[PDB]
RNA sequence: AGGCGGCCCCCUGGACGAAGACUGACGCUCAGGUGCGAAAGCGUGGGGAGCAAACAGGAUUAGAUACCCUGGUAGUCCACGCCGUAAACGAUGUCGACUUGGAGGUUGUGCCCUUGAGGCGUGGCUUCCGGAGCUAACGCGUUAAGUCGACCGCCUGGGGA
Protein backbone atom coordinates (compact mmCIF):
# COMPACT_ATOMS: atom_id res chain seq x y z
CA UNK A 1 0.00 0.00 0.00
CA UNK A 2 0.55 3.74 -0.12
CA UNK A 3 0.02 5.43 3.39
CA UNK A 4 3.28 4.32 4.66
CA UNK A 5 7.21 4.63 5.73
CA UNK A 6 9.69 5.74 4.37
CA UNK A 7 12.38 5.43 7.13
CA UNK A 8 11.70 4.96 10.46
CA UNK A 9 14.32 7.46 12.80
CA UNK A 10 17.47 5.71 14.16
CA UNK A 11 19.18 7.40 17.58
CA UNK A 12 22.97 7.77 16.98
CA UNK A 13 25.50 6.01 18.64
CA UNK A 14 26.56 7.53 22.10
CA UNK A 15 30.07 7.18 21.99
CA UNK A 16 31.05 8.25 18.20
CA UNK A 17 28.14 10.48 17.43
CA UNK A 18 27.17 8.07 13.74
CA UNK A 19 24.13 6.65 12.23
CA UNK A 20 26.00 4.70 10.18
CA UNK A 21 27.18 3.24 13.19
CA UNK A 22 23.72 2.71 14.80
CA UNK A 23 22.07 1.43 11.44
CA UNK A 24 25.05 -1.31 11.49
CA UNK A 25 24.82 -2.42 15.24
CA UNK A 26 20.91 -3.08 14.38
CA UNK A 27 21.46 -5.48 11.39
CA UNK A 28 24.75 -6.83 13.01
CA UNK A 29 23.11 -8.11 16.30
CA UNK A 30 21.16 -11.10 16.80
CA UNK A 31 18.22 -12.37 18.65
CA UNK A 32 17.76 -8.98 19.98
CA UNK A 33 20.98 -9.08 22.22
CA UNK A 34 22.40 -5.48 21.04
CA UNK A 35 25.01 -5.66 24.15
CA UNK A 36 27.06 -8.41 22.58
CA UNK A 37 27.12 -6.39 19.17
CA UNK A 38 28.18 -3.27 21.16
CA UNK A 39 31.40 -5.22 21.85
CA UNK A 40 32.08 -6.52 18.87
CA UNK A 41 31.62 -2.95 17.36
CA UNK A 42 35.14 -1.20 17.46
CA UNK A 43 36.41 -4.82 18.70
CA UNK A 44 36.78 -5.75 15.27
CA UNK A 45 38.42 -2.63 14.53
CA UNK A 46 41.61 -3.38 16.52
CA UNK A 47 43.49 -4.51 13.14
CA UNK A 48 42.08 -1.31 11.44
CA UNK A 49 43.24 1.85 13.13
CA UNK A 50 46.61 2.06 11.95
CA UNK A 51 45.83 0.66 8.10
CA UNK A 52 42.98 3.47 7.60
CA UNK A 53 44.87 5.98 5.40
CA UNK A 54 41.50 7.91 6.48
CA UNK A 55 42.57 7.73 10.08
CA UNK A 56 40.49 5.36 12.82
CA UNK A 57 37.38 7.89 12.71
CA UNK A 58 36.71 6.95 8.94
CA UNK A 59 38.43 3.27 8.92
CA UNK A 60 34.86 1.65 8.45
CA UNK A 61 33.45 4.35 6.25
CA UNK A 62 35.91 3.85 3.73
CA UNK A 63 34.10 -0.14 3.21
CA UNK A 64 31.12 1.48 2.57
CA UNK A 65 33.23 4.69 0.13
CA UNK A 66 34.10 1.63 -2.16
CA UNK A 67 30.51 0.61 -3.41
CA UNK A 68 27.81 3.89 -3.93
CA UNK A 69 25.71 2.49 -7.09
CA UNK A 70 22.52 4.66 -8.54
CA UNK A 71 20.39 1.88 -9.84
CA UNK A 72 20.29 -2.27 -9.44
CA UNK A 73 18.83 -4.71 -11.62
CA UNK A 74 15.31 -6.61 -11.09
CA UNK A 75 13.15 -8.91 -12.89
CA UNK A 76 9.87 -7.93 -12.76
CA UNK A 77 6.59 -9.63 -14.67
CA UNK A 78 5.08 -7.27 -17.07
CA UNK A 79 2.38 -10.00 -18.21
CA UNK A 80 3.19 -13.66 -19.79
CA UNK A 81 6.72 -12.48 -20.09
CA UNK A 82 9.45 -11.73 -17.39
CA UNK A 83 12.31 -8.98 -17.69
CA UNK A 84 15.20 -7.35 -16.25
CA UNK A 85 14.61 -4.13 -15.66
CA UNK A 86 17.00 -0.67 -13.47
CA UNK A 87 15.53 0.27 -10.06
CA UNK A 88 16.47 3.52 -8.42
CA UNK A 89 19.09 3.46 -5.45
CA UNK A 90 18.05 6.35 -3.73
CA UNK A 91 20.60 8.50 -0.95
CA UNK A 92 18.85 6.79 1.80
CA UNK A 93 20.22 3.19 0.18
CA UNK A 94 23.26 4.53 -1.44
CA UNK A 95 24.79 4.94 1.86
CA UNK A 96 23.94 1.29 3.21
CA UNK A 97 24.52 -0.88 0.79
CA UNK A 98 27.61 -3.17 1.20
CA UNK A 99 27.08 -2.39 5.30
CA UNK A 100 24.25 -5.11 4.89
CA UNK A 101 26.66 -7.33 2.49
CA UNK A 102 29.73 -7.70 4.90
CA UNK A 103 27.41 -8.35 8.21
CA UNK A 104 26.38 -11.27 5.57
CA UNK A 105 29.82 -12.37 4.66
CA UNK A 106 30.74 -12.41 8.16
CA UNK A 107 27.76 -14.53 9.39
CA UNK A 108 28.26 -17.01 6.49
CA UNK A 109 31.82 -17.63 8.23
CA UNK A 110 32.97 -19.92 10.74
CA UNK A 111 36.47 -19.76 12.49
CA UNK A 112 37.60 -17.50 15.21
CA UNK A 113 35.48 -15.44 17.37
CA UNK A 114 32.97 -13.04 15.28
CA UNK A 115 35.42 -9.64 16.01
CA UNK A 116 37.80 -11.84 13.93
CA UNK A 117 35.03 -13.18 11.39
CA UNK A 118 33.41 -9.38 10.92
CA UNK A 119 37.28 -8.36 10.16
CA UNK A 120 37.89 -10.94 7.92
CA UNK A 121 35.53 -9.36 5.42
CA UNK A 122 36.43 -5.83 6.49
CA UNK A 123 40.53 -5.69 5.82
CA UNK A 124 39.14 -6.51 1.77
CA UNK A 125 35.91 -4.43 1.55
CA UNK A 126 37.80 -1.38 -0.06
CA UNK A 127 40.82 -3.51 -1.62
CA UNK A 128 38.49 -6.14 -3.39
CA UNK A 129 41.40 -8.28 -4.05
CA UNK A 130 40.23 -11.82 -3.40
CA UNK A 131 38.76 -14.06 -5.96
CA UNK A 132 35.26 -14.11 -7.46
CA UNK A 133 34.31 -11.65 -5.01
CA UNK A 134 33.50 -8.80 -6.72
CA UNK A 135 30.34 -11.16 -8.34
CA UNK A 136 28.46 -9.10 -5.44
CA UNK A 137 28.64 -6.34 -7.64
CA UNK A 138 27.21 -7.70 -10.72
CA UNK A 139 23.63 -6.87 -9.82
CA UNK A 140 24.48 -2.87 -10.30
CA UNK A 141 27.60 -3.37 -13.62
CA UNK A 142 24.39 -5.02 -15.27
CA UNK A 143 21.93 -2.28 -14.43
CA UNK A 144 24.65 0.80 -15.32
CA UNK A 145 24.01 -1.60 -18.72
CA UNK A 146 20.63 -2.06 -18.97
CA UNK A 147 19.02 -1.88 -22.66
CA UNK A 148 15.69 -3.27 -22.34
CA UNK A 149 13.51 -1.98 -25.27
CA UNK A 150 14.05 2.04 -24.66
CA UNK B 1 40.92 2.14 -51.43
CA UNK B 2 40.62 5.69 -51.52
CA UNK B 3 38.12 7.82 -49.99
CA UNK B 4 34.97 9.33 -51.04
CA UNK B 5 33.63 11.40 -48.20
CA UNK B 6 29.77 11.64 -50.17
CA UNK B 7 27.44 8.28 -50.22
CA UNK B 8 23.53 6.61 -49.46
CA UNK B 9 22.73 4.80 -46.61
CA UNK B 10 19.81 2.14 -46.33
CA UNK B 11 18.09 1.54 -43.49
CA UNK B 12 15.13 -0.63 -42.46
CA UNK B 13 13.55 -0.39 -39.09
CA UNK B 14 10.79 -2.52 -38.34
CA UNK B 15 9.07 -3.32 -35.26
CA UNK B 16 10.76 -6.73 -35.22
CA UNK B 17 14.23 -6.06 -37.09
CA UNK B 18 16.59 -3.43 -37.88
CA UNK B 19 19.22 -3.10 -40.43
CA UNK B 20 21.64 -1.20 -42.03
CA UNK B 21 23.40 -0.81 -45.27
CA UNK B 22 25.91 2.26 -46.69
CA UNK B 23 26.17 2.29 -50.30
CA UNK B 24 27.52 4.96 -52.82
CA UNK B 25 26.03 7.28 -55.56
CA UNK B 26 25.31 4.06 -57.91
CA UNK B 27 23.66 1.32 -55.08
CA UNK B 28 27.30 -0.21 -54.33
CA UNK B 29 27.25 -1.11 -50.64
CA UNK B 30 30.34 -0.04 -48.98
CA UNK B 31 29.31 -1.31 -45.45
CA UNK B 32 27.08 -3.26 -43.70
CA UNK B 33 25.08 -4.49 -40.46
CA UNK B 34 22.20 -6.32 -38.88
CA UNK B 35 21.15 -6.00 -35.03
CA UNK B 36 20.97 -9.76 -35.00
CA UNK B 37 24.73 -10.01 -35.78
CA UNK B 38 25.39 -7.05 -33.27
CA UNK B 39 23.45 -9.67 -30.59
CA UNK B 40 19.68 -8.66 -30.52
CA UNK B 41 16.73 -11.40 -31.26
CA UNK B 42 13.41 -11.14 -31.34
CA UNK B 43 11.16 -8.08 -30.88
CA UNK B 44 14.88 -6.31 -28.87
CA UNK B 45 16.16 -6.96 -32.48
CA UNK B 46 13.87 -3.24 -32.83
CA UNK B 47 15.23 -1.62 -29.99
CA UNK B 48 17.27 2.13 -30.26
CA UNK B 49 20.68 0.25 -28.45
CA UNK B 50 20.25 -2.94 -30.77
CA UNK B 51 20.15 -0.29 -33.66
CA UNK B 52 23.05 1.78 -32.16
CA UNK B 53 25.53 -0.96 -32.42
CA UNK B 54 24.52 -1.96 -35.60
CA UNK B 55 24.35 1.52 -37.21
CA UNK B 56 27.99 2.15 -35.33
CA UNK B 57 29.65 -1.04 -36.27
CA UNK B 58 28.25 0.06 -40.01
CA UNK B 59 29.65 3.39 -39.33
CA UNK B 60 33.30 1.66 -38.94
CA UNK B 61 32.76 -0.63 -42.16
CA UNK B 62 32.59 2.62 -43.93
CA UNK B 63 35.78 3.44 -41.93
CA UNK B 64 38.11 2.72 -44.53
CA UNK B 65 36.02 5.35 -46.77
CA UNK B 66 36.50 9.06 -44.76
CA UNK B 67 32.22 9.31 -44.88
CA UNK B 68 31.73 12.82 -44.53
CA UNK B 69 27.96 13.70 -46.35
CA UNK B 70 24.99 11.55 -46.59
CA UNK B 71 21.47 10.65 -47.91
CA UNK B 72 19.24 8.33 -46.37
CA UNK B 73 16.53 6.11 -47.88
CA UNK B 74 14.51 4.68 -44.58
CA UNK B 75 11.81 1.65 -44.57
CA UNK B 76 9.76 0.18 -42.16
CA UNK B 77 7.37 1.90 -39.42
CA UNK B 78 9.40 1.02 -36.52
CA UNK B 79 10.20 4.46 -34.43
CA UNK B 80 14.23 3.90 -34.55
CA UNK B 81 14.78 5.65 -37.42
CA UNK B 82 15.89 8.99 -35.51
CA UNK B 83 17.90 7.54 -32.98
CA UNK B 84 19.57 5.26 -35.85
CA UNK B 85 20.08 8.52 -37.75
CA UNK B 86 21.61 10.18 -34.93
CA UNK B 87 23.89 7.09 -33.89
CA UNK B 88 25.08 7.42 -37.43
CA UNK B 89 25.93 11.28 -37.21
CA UNK B 90 27.66 10.44 -33.86
CA UNK B 91 30.62 8.97 -36.63
CA UNK B 92 30.60 12.85 -37.87
CA UNK B 93 28.69 12.23 -41.14
CA UNK B 94 25.90 15.12 -41.94
CA UNK B 95 22.56 13.87 -43.22
CA UNK B 96 21.27 16.17 -45.93
CA UNK B 97 18.01 14.47 -47.35
CA UNK B 98 15.98 12.12 -46.10
CA UNK B 99 13.84 9.76 -47.87
CA UNK B 100 10.96 7.23 -47.15
CA UNK B 101 10.78 4.24 -49.49
CA UNK B 102 8.87 1.79 -47.40
CA UNK B 103 7.19 -1.14 -49.13
CA UNK B 104 3.65 0.11 -47.26
CA UNK B 105 1.65 -2.02 -49.84
CA UNK B 106 1.60 -0.74 -53.21
CA UNK B 107 2.59 -3.82 -53.66
CA UNK B 108 2.50 -6.23 -56.59
CA UNK B 109 1.78 -10.10 -56.03
CA UNK B 110 -1.34 -11.73 -53.86
CA UNK B 111 -3.50 -9.12 -51.96
CA UNK B 112 -3.32 -10.83 -48.08
CA UNK B 113 -7.45 -11.11 -46.37
CA UNK B 114 -5.69 -12.09 -43.00
CA UNK B 115 -6.29 -9.20 -40.51
CA UNK B 116 -3.57 -7.43 -38.49
CA UNK B 117 -2.39 -6.22 -34.55
CA UNK C 1 -13.36 22.68 -64.62
CA UNK C 2 -11.67 24.54 -67.63
CA UNK C 3 -9.09 21.31 -68.35
CA UNK C 4 -8.65 19.32 -65.36
CA UNK C 5 -4.87 18.18 -65.59
CA UNK C 6 -3.50 22.05 -63.57
CA UNK C 7 -1.04 19.93 -61.77
CA UNK C 8 -0.72 23.32 -59.37
CA UNK C 9 -4.07 22.71 -58.77
CA UNK C 10 -4.03 18.84 -57.81
CA UNK C 11 -0.91 19.77 -56.04
CA UNK C 12 -3.25 21.72 -53.40
CA UNK C 13 -5.67 18.83 -52.68
CA UNK C 14 -2.32 16.49 -51.66
CA UNK C 15 0.12 16.32 -48.86
CA UNK C 16 3.66 16.53 -48.88
CA UNK C 17 3.64 13.07 -49.17
CA UNK C 18 1.15 13.35 -52.32
CA UNK C 19 -1.33 11.46 -50.55
CA UNK C 20 -5.05 12.43 -51.10
CA UNK C 21 -6.55 14.87 -48.01
CA UNK C 22 -9.28 13.95 -46.85
CA UNK C 23 -12.51 15.60 -47.79
CA UNK C 24 -13.02 17.06 -44.12
CA UNK C 25 -9.67 19.20 -44.00
CA UNK C 26 -11.15 21.03 -47.76
CA UNK C 27 -14.69 21.30 -46.49
CA UNK C 28 -15.30 19.10 -49.81
CA UNK C 29 -18.67 17.67 -50.64
CA UNK C 30 -18.55 13.55 -51.70
CA UNK C 31 -19.99 14.38 -55.21
CA UNK C 32 -16.90 16.24 -56.08
CA UNK C 33 -14.30 14.25 -53.81
CA UNK C 34 -14.41 11.21 -55.85
CA UNK C 35 -14.17 13.29 -59.21
CA UNK C 36 -10.96 14.96 -57.73
CA UNK C 37 -9.79 11.27 -56.64
CA UNK C 38 -10.57 10.40 -60.05
CA UNK C 39 -8.47 13.42 -61.20
CA UNK C 40 -5.76 12.80 -59.53
CA UNK C 41 -5.50 9.30 -60.27
CA UNK C 42 -6.02 10.17 -63.78
CA UNK C 43 -3.16 12.63 -63.24
CA UNK C 44 -0.98 9.35 -62.53
CA UNK C 45 -1.48 7.88 -66.16
CA UNK C 46 -0.93 11.56 -68.08
CA UNK C 47 2.57 11.20 -65.98
CA UNK C 48 2.20 14.44 -64.04
CA UNK C 49 2.13 13.11 -60.82
CA UNK C 50 3.99 9.61 -59.51
CA UNK C 51 1.75 7.00 -57.64
CA UNK C 52 3.47 7.10 -54.97
CA UNK C 53 6.03 9.55 -53.72
CA UNK C 54 7.91 6.90 -52.58
CA UNK C 55 9.27 6.55 -56.48
CA UNK D 1 0.42 20.00 -42.78
CA UNK D 2 1.96 17.51 -39.97
CA UNK D 3 5.05 16.31 -41.51
CA UNK D 4 5.48 19.06 -44.18
CA UNK D 5 9.26 19.08 -44.22
CA UNK D 6 11.42 17.22 -46.93
CA UNK D 7 15.02 16.90 -47.36
CA UNK D 8 16.74 17.46 -43.55
CA UNK D 9 14.74 15.74 -40.80
CA UNK D 10 15.52 15.09 -37.03
CA UNK D 11 13.60 13.49 -34.25
CA UNK D 12 10.32 11.74 -34.03
CA UNK D 13 7.54 13.93 -35.32
CA UNK D 14 5.13 11.21 -35.76
CA UNK D 15 2.26 11.98 -32.99
CA UNK D 16 0.04 15.15 -34.08
CA UNK D 17 -3.35 16.49 -32.97
CA UNK D 18 -6.37 16.61 -36.04
CA UNK D 19 -7.05 14.85 -39.08
CA UNK D 20 -6.43 10.74 -39.28
CA UNK D 21 -8.46 9.23 -36.31
CA UNK D 22 -10.66 11.44 -34.62
CA UNK D 23 -11.40 15.49 -35.20
CA UNK D 24 -12.82 14.65 -37.94
CA UNK D 25 -12.10 11.71 -39.72
CA UNK D 26 -11.56 8.15 -39.09
CA UNK D 27 -12.28 6.57 -35.58
CA UNK D 28 -15.34 6.96 -33.45
CA UNK D 29 -17.93 5.14 -36.26
CA UNK D 30 -19.93 3.40 -33.67
CA UNK D 31 -21.26 6.87 -32.78
CA UNK D 32 -22.36 7.01 -36.82
CA UNK D 33 -25.03 9.64 -36.80
CA UNK D 34 -23.26 11.83 -34.40
CA UNK D 35 -20.55 12.69 -37.81
CA UNK D 36 -24.40 14.40 -39.01
CA UNK D 37 -27.49 15.19 -37.17
CA UNK D 38 -25.39 17.40 -34.00
CA UNK D 39 -24.75 20.66 -36.90
CA UNK D 40 -23.47 23.65 -35.40
CA UNK D 41 -22.59 21.77 -32.08
CA UNK D 42 -20.10 19.43 -33.98
CA UNK D 43 -20.27 21.02 -37.72
CA UNK D 44 -18.88 24.68 -38.02
CA UNK D 45 -19.37 24.74 -41.75
CA UNK D 46 -21.28 26.69 -43.46
CA UNK D 47 -19.64 27.96 -46.54
CA UNK D 48 -18.20 31.84 -46.97
CA UNK D 49 -14.92 29.62 -45.84
CA UNK D 50 -12.76 26.91 -46.42
CA UNK D 51 -16.25 25.15 -47.64
C1' A E 1 -29.62 -12.03 -57.23
C1' G E 2 -24.56 -13.61 -57.31
C1' G E 3 -22.21 -9.39 -57.83
C1' C E 4 -19.19 -5.60 -60.52
C1' G E 5 -13.65 -1.36 -59.36
C1' G E 6 -8.19 -0.50 -61.79
C1' C E 7 -5.98 3.79 -67.28
C1' C E 8 -8.00 4.52 -72.82
C1' C E 9 -11.18 3.67 -77.02
C1' C E 10 -15.46 1.42 -79.81
C1' C E 11 -19.98 -0.98 -79.19
C1' U E 12 -23.98 -1.61 -75.67
C1' G E 13 -28.26 -3.08 -71.67
C1' G E 14 -31.48 -1.10 -67.97
C1' A E 15 -33.42 3.48 -64.83
C1' C E 16 -35.81 8.68 -64.22
C1' G E 17 -38.83 13.45 -65.04
C1' A E 18 -42.15 17.91 -67.20
C1' A E 19 -45.55 19.99 -70.85
C1' G E 20 -47.64 17.95 -74.94
C1' A E 21 -48.32 13.95 -78.73
C1' C E 22 -50.31 8.39 -80.16
C1' U E 23 -53.07 3.51 -79.68
C1' G E 24 -57.60 3.36 -76.93
C1' A E 25 -57.69 -1.48 -71.28
C1' C E 26 -53.38 -2.85 -75.81
C1' G E 27 -52.59 -4.12 -68.79
C1' C E 28 -51.19 -7.41 -63.80
C1' U E 29 -49.63 -12.07 -62.20
C1' C E 30 -48.39 -16.77 -63.90
C1' A E 31 -48.46 -24.14 -63.25
C1' G E 32 -45.17 -25.67 -66.84
C1' G E 33 -41.69 -23.05 -70.35
C1' U E 34 -36.87 -19.89 -71.51
C1' G E 35 -32.99 -17.54 -69.09
C1' C E 36 -28.47 -15.97 -64.84
C1' G E 37 -22.96 -18.19 -59.76
C1' A E 38 -19.78 -15.46 -55.00
C1' A E 39 -16.75 -19.98 -54.19
C1' A E 40 -15.10 -24.92 -54.12
C1' G E 41 -15.25 -29.17 -57.80
C1' C E 42 -15.24 -31.75 -62.20
C1' G E 43 -14.39 -31.83 -68.00
C1' U E 44 -11.30 -30.60 -72.90
C1' G E 45 -6.71 -27.91 -73.36
C1' G E 46 -3.05 -24.37 -71.29
C1' G E 47 -0.30 -22.01 -67.46
C1' G E 48 2.69 -21.90 -62.46
C1' A E 49 5.35 -15.72 -60.21
C1' G E 50 2.16 -15.01 -55.56
C1' C E 51 -0.28 -18.19 -52.00
C1' A E 52 -1.28 -23.13 -50.54
C1' A E 53 -4.68 -27.68 -48.87
C1' A E 54 -2.27 -32.89 -48.98
C1' C E 55 2.80 -34.61 -47.70
C1' A E 56 7.95 -33.79 -45.83
C1' G E 57 11.70 -31.08 -42.46
C1' G E 58 12.19 -28.57 -37.48
C1' A E 59 10.11 -26.87 -33.15
C1' U E 60 6.70 -25.96 -29.02
C1' U E 61 4.07 -30.11 -26.04
C1' A E 62 1.79 -35.40 -22.40
C1' G E 63 1.06 -35.80 -27.69
C1' A E 64 0.60 -31.04 -31.34
C1' U E 65 -2.43 -34.62 -36.21
C1' A E 66 -2.82 -26.70 -34.80
C1' C E 67 -0.29 -21.79 -34.28
C1' C E 68 5.32 -20.73 -35.45
C1' C E 69 8.82 -21.94 -39.69
C1' U E 70 11.93 -23.99 -44.38
C1' G E 71 9.52 -26.30 -48.76
C1' G E 72 5.22 -27.81 -51.99
C1' U E 73 1.03 -30.54 -55.43
C1' A E 74 -4.00 -29.71 -56.64
C1' G E 75 -6.58 -25.11 -57.07
C1' U E 76 -6.53 -19.89 -57.89
C1' C E 77 -5.38 -17.34 -63.71
C1' C E 78 -7.11 -18.36 -69.03
C1' A E 79 -10.12 -20.41 -74.09
C1' C E 80 -13.85 -22.05 -72.03
C1' G E 81 -17.70 -26.06 -70.80
C1' C E 82 -20.98 -28.51 -66.94
C1' C E 83 -23.53 -27.77 -62.28
C1' G E 84 -27.20 -24.68 -60.54
C1' U E 85 -24.10 -24.48 -54.90
C1' A E 86 -24.19 -20.96 -49.89
C1' A E 87 -25.20 -17.22 -43.98
C1' A E 88 -27.52 -16.97 -52.60
C1' C E 89 -28.84 -13.82 -44.88
C1' G E 90 -29.57 -6.45 -45.75
C1' A E 91 -34.18 -13.33 -43.68
C1' U E 92 -38.59 -8.23 -46.94
C1' G E 93 -42.46 -13.31 -53.65
C1' U E 94 -44.80 -9.95 -57.92
C1' C E 95 -48.59 -5.87 -58.73
C1' G E 96 -52.16 -1.93 -56.60
C1' A E 97 -53.40 2.04 -52.94
C1' C E 98 -54.17 5.42 -48.28
C1' U E 99 -51.35 7.78 -44.23
C1' U E 100 -47.21 11.58 -39.97
C1' G E 101 -42.91 14.44 -38.48
C1' G E 102 -37.45 15.49 -38.64
C1' A E 103 -32.00 15.46 -39.66
C1' G E 104 -29.08 14.45 -44.44
C1' G E 105 -27.31 13.34 -49.48
C1' U E 106 -28.13 12.62 -54.74
C1' U E 107 -30.79 12.93 -59.59
C1' G E 108 -34.63 14.80 -62.81
C1' U E 109 -38.10 18.62 -63.48
C1' G E 110 -40.27 23.56 -62.63
C1' C E 111 -39.95 28.03 -60.21
C1' C E 112 -37.53 32.45 -57.20
C1' C E 113 -39.30 40.72 -55.67
C1' U E 114 -32.59 34.96 -55.77
C1' U E 115 -28.91 41.54 -52.42
C1' G E 116 -27.63 33.93 -50.49
C1' A E 117 -20.85 33.17 -49.93
C1' G E 118 -27.83 30.55 -52.96
C1' G E 119 -33.15 29.57 -51.82
C1' C E 120 -37.95 26.81 -52.68
C1' G E 121 -41.60 23.62 -54.99
C1' U E 122 -42.46 18.52 -57.03
C1' G E 123 -41.18 13.35 -59.05
C1' G E 124 -37.22 8.95 -58.73
C1' C E 125 -33.37 6.95 -55.63
C1' U E 126 -32.14 6.95 -50.25
C1' U E 127 -29.48 6.77 -44.75
C1' C E 128 -30.93 7.16 -39.81
C1' C E 129 -34.41 8.62 -35.74
C1' G E 130 -39.49 9.11 -34.70
C1' G E 131 -46.00 9.38 -34.08
C1' A E 132 -50.40 5.87 -35.11
C1' G E 133 -51.27 0.85 -35.63
C1' C E 134 -49.53 -4.65 -35.70
C1' U E 135 -46.57 -8.53 -33.25
C1' A E 136 -45.17 -12.60 -27.39
C1' A E 137 -40.82 -9.52 -28.10
C1' C E 138 -37.16 -7.14 -31.10
C1' G E 139 -39.11 -3.70 -33.53
C1' C E 140 -41.80 -2.45 -38.67
C1' G E 141 -42.61 2.70 -39.08
C1' U E 142 -45.15 6.20 -45.92
C1' U E 143 -38.97 2.52 -49.52
C1' A E 144 -44.08 -0.67 -43.18
C1' A E 145 -44.25 -6.14 -39.96
C1' G E 146 -50.06 -0.24 -40.16
C1' U E 147 -54.37 -0.62 -44.03
C1' C E 148 -56.38 -3.58 -48.10
C1' G E 149 -57.69 -5.74 -53.49
C1' A E 150 -55.28 -9.41 -57.82
C1' C E 151 -51.92 -13.84 -58.96
C1' C E 152 -48.36 -18.02 -57.90
C1' G E 153 -45.67 -21.13 -54.28
C1' C E 154 -44.71 -22.63 -48.82
C1' C E 155 -46.24 -24.01 -43.21
C1' U E 156 -48.92 -27.58 -39.10
C1' G E 157 -43.00 -30.94 -33.06
C1' G E 158 -38.10 -32.61 -32.50
C1' G E 159 -34.70 -37.63 -32.69
C1' G E 160 -34.97 -40.63 -37.25
C1' A E 161 -34.87 -37.23 -42.75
Amino acid sequence: RRRVIGQRKILPDPKFGSELLAKFVNILMVDGKKSTAESIVYSALETLAQRSGKSELEAFEVALENVRPTVEVKSRRVGGSTYQVPVEVRPVRRNALAMRWIVEAARKRGDKSMALRLANELSDAAENKGTAVKKREDVHRMAEANKAFA
Amino acid sequence: RKQVSDGVAHIHASFNNTIVTITDRQGNALGWATAGGSGFRGSRKSTPFAAQVAAERCADAVKEYGIKNLEVMVKGPGPGRESTIRALNAAGFRITNITDVTPIPHNGCRPPKKRRV
Amino acid sequence: EIDYKDIATLKNYITESGKIVPSRITGTRAKYQRQLARAIKRARYLSLLPYTDRH
Amino acid sequence: IKVRENEPFDVALRRFKRSCEKAGVLAEVRRREFYEKPTTERKRAKASAVK
